[PDB]
């Protein structure tokens, strides 16, 4: 699948 | 309930098989991810051929999710080390019948 | 407007300055990201060492861009610009300015 998190 | 999207982290707290987890609402993810550091060690995880665009571990069993209004269903999250936060993906969000709305 | 969250990719189409972009609503990110292949080559970028817990060296738009939606709401964002990314990613910088709620029945 695709996983788009980031601080 | 209702939650504005702001610069603040949009967070949800619920149970997976009767343990409490807090995580970030992650509409950009098809699948839920739980921090390995938060994962109960007795809950079995299994290797996958799945890539995340990584070759990650996954819950061997379906977990029962429950929210504070006693809505419930099943998810089978991935379990990954070295993440800041648990990530609630659209697998879970779709089962909670969540809308995005604009005024 | 209203959009259910489903296993389908939640998408939004809007303008940044004169150009139309489509992207994935990405509540997990506080910043917006444009795929480099979609970046107009005349628009100036600045290299950064910003750590996106994605990459830790993204390029960023030098200028603020005016975003506009199909209802003519508008404001300013300053997106990162990253290669090798299959979709644009609308972050909470943009979603917060569009006054988006998440609601349950």
């Amino acid at each position: 699948p695709y996983v788009f998190a980031m601080t | 309930w209702v939650q504005p999207i702001t610069c603040q982290k949009p967070s949800l707290t619920l149970w997976l098989d009767d343990k409490m987890f807090t995580g970030l609402i992650n509409t950009g993810a098809d699948v839920t991810i739980i921090k390995l550091e938060d994962w109960p060690p007795n809950w079995p995880i299994t290797d996958t051929l799945t890539n995340l665009r990584n070759n990650p571990k996954q819950s061997s069993k379906y977990l029962t999710w429950r929210d504070k209004e006693n809505n419930s269903g099943l998810i089978k999250p991935f379990v990954i080390p070295n993440l800041p936060v648990n990530l609630w993906g659209r697998d879970l969000l779709s089962q909670m019948k969540i809308m995005m709305c604009s005024p």
